[PDB]
């Protein structure tokens, strides 16, 4: 039983959350943001991720050069990461550099410079930055799925944003973004590993107690997208490996249906031909695809937002005549969550997920990550206990009655990359959300 | 015509032949899809539609 989640708020409305850890030496503290892209209009699409950038270019006081040696001198290391719906700074370090990271972290966040010399210099990075994530297959394919799934609405545009919006990012935008957004009731204070609360309470009644306040303060974690089945095929026939990604609606973090997902989920699961006990797993998706070659690897996800999400599956092959096969056989597969699982399948995947949720955090960083991404959305940290019995209430009833308004006969967004020539048409495979026999 | 002119002889074997033919006929007509099959159909413009096809 792990130690209990102090949360404080300060008068600004900011809330600090610790989860303090005796026994590690090092301490993950960062500012969880309720904010990110999504936040943008099509105007100013990807101001959020460009003052990321700025971020780390010199402050009122430490200039580019100080900053980096403020640093340096700490021993730890500071990371970022703007999302569609989140923002992250965050600071590891050794247990007595504490202040000092929060010190840093809120010099960057409230007196960045953000100097037109800066903005200019920035502006070519992130234009390369376009011509090189077009590498990473993943993120190709996540980023068409959200573009195709959401088209036209706020989640569906990318997070670097458009090349003519680079062009024309002024430091005005960049600073109005920041003052509309980063808001003392948007943002948590998160402190994981070894931190006093007492101690981190009273550093943010040091650093940040001058944050604005926005007029009309709801709640952490608070918002219509309107999903459209559809498909991007993006082809490549020289590129050996295709990487498919074939998604339903979703849920979201408040839904009812949000651990009923994840048991659908998991009754999917993983695959990865190159883990060895990948073969022997219990999935009747895994048994298929490895007795049969099909895939390299698949990996079933159930991705949520504040008021949506997405639930579907990546998988990635070489095998490319049997493409069809491969997603004949995923479909068939989720279409006997509406018609056939039992007990059988649902307590399986129970099992899996009461340790599954609680091995994830085995670092300060996953757990400042779990605090944040908690507070943030639920606008609470629940506790293992409450995450235990709404598990245990996920009967095999549910799973069918999720999968048959969710999954059955319903429309997907499908995004094909590589060598897709054997993936079929969106009719064909569209057709596969159901089965004549049942 | 099994005799002199056209009567009842010709009019069995027509009867016979009428029946077997519409077979014969079913047979030629799979051959030739088979032969198609090599190639595909062909299509509107003339041109190749290895480049994009539908089920
Ligand atoms: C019982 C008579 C026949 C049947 C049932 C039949 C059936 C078909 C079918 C189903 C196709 C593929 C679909 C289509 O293109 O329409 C086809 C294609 C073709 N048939 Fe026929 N056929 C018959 C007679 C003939 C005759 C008399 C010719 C030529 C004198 C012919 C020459 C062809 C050719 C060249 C094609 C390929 C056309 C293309 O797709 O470019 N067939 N036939």
């Amino acid at each position: 039983v792990s130690p209990k989640t102090r949360t404080s708020n300060l008068k600004n409305g900011l809330t600090i959350a610790s989860e303090s850890n005796p026994l590690v030496q090092t301490a993950t503290v960062g500012v969880w943001i309720d904010a990110g892209s999504r936040n943008e209009n099509a105007y100013n699409n990807g101001t959020a991720h460009f003052f990321e950038h700025l971020a780390f270019k010199g402050t009122d006081k430490r200039s580019q050069h100080q900053l980096e040696l403020d640093i340096e001198n700490m021993g730890g290391h500071l990371n970022a990461y703007t999302s569609r719906e989140s923002t992250v700074y965050y600071a590891k370090s050794f247990k007595d550099d504490v202040p000092k990271s929060v010190e840093i972290l809120a010099d960057i966040l409230q007196h960045s410079k953000l100097a037109e010399s800066a903005i200019d210099r920035e502006r070519e990075v992130i234009t390369r930055e376009l011509e090189e994530v077009n590498k990473q297959y993943e993120e190709v394919v996540f980023d068409h799925l959200h573009a195709t799934a959401f088209m036209n609405q706020p989640l569906g545009r990318t997070i670097l944003g458009p090349r003519e919006n680079i062009q024309t990012i002024t430091n005005t935008e960049l600073r109005k973004f920041i003052t509309e957004n980063y808001t003392a009731d948007r943002m948590v204070l998160v402190g994981a590993g070894a931190v006093d609360h007492d101690a981190l309470v009273e550093l943010a009644e040091k650093y940040f107690s001058h944050l604005p306040s926005s007029q009309s303060p709801v709640p952490l974690g608070t918002p219509i997208p309107n999903f459209v089945g559809s498909e991007v095929r993006l082809r490549d026939d020289t590129m050996p490996v295709a990487h498919i990604a074939i998604a339903v609606e979703g849920v979201s973090w408040t839904s009812e249906d949000y651990y009923t997902a994840l048991v659908a989920q998991a009754i999917i699961g993983n695959y990865d031909r190159a883990v060895g006990t990948s073969r022997h797993q219990g999935s009747r998706l895994s048994n298929i695809v490895s007795e049969n070659n099909l895939a390299n690897s698949f990996q079933s996800f159930s991705t949520s937002y504040s008021d949506t999400g997405l639930w579907g599956i990546y998988l990635t092959s070489e095998n490319t005549t049997q493409i069809d096969d491969l997603v004949h056989f995923t479909l068939k597969e989720w279409n006997r969550l509406s018609t056939s699982v039992s007990n059988l399948q649902v307590e399986r995947a129970k099992s899996q997920l009461k340790a599954g949720l609680l091995l994830s955090l085995d670092g300060t960083t996953y757990v400042a990550e779990d605090i944040g991404r908690q507070l943030t959305t639920l606008g609470r940290r629940v506790t293992p206990a409450e995450v235990e019995a709404k598990l245990e209430a996920v009967t095999e009833h549910d799973v069918r009655a999720w999968a048959q308004k969710t999954l059955y006969d319903k429309d997907i967004a499908l995004v094909g990359l590589g060598p897709i020539e054997g993936l079929y048409d969106y009719n064909r495979i569209r057709n596969d959300m159901s089965m004549m026999r049942w | 015509w099994g005799g002199f002119s056209v009567g009842n002889p010709t009019l069995q074997r027509f009867f016979a032949l009428h029946y077997l033919m519409p077979f014969v006929l079913a047979v030629f007509a799979l051959l030739h899809l088979i032969a198609l099959h090599t190639a595909g159909s062909s299509n509107p413009l003339g041109i190749t539609s290895n480049v994009d096809k539908l089920s």
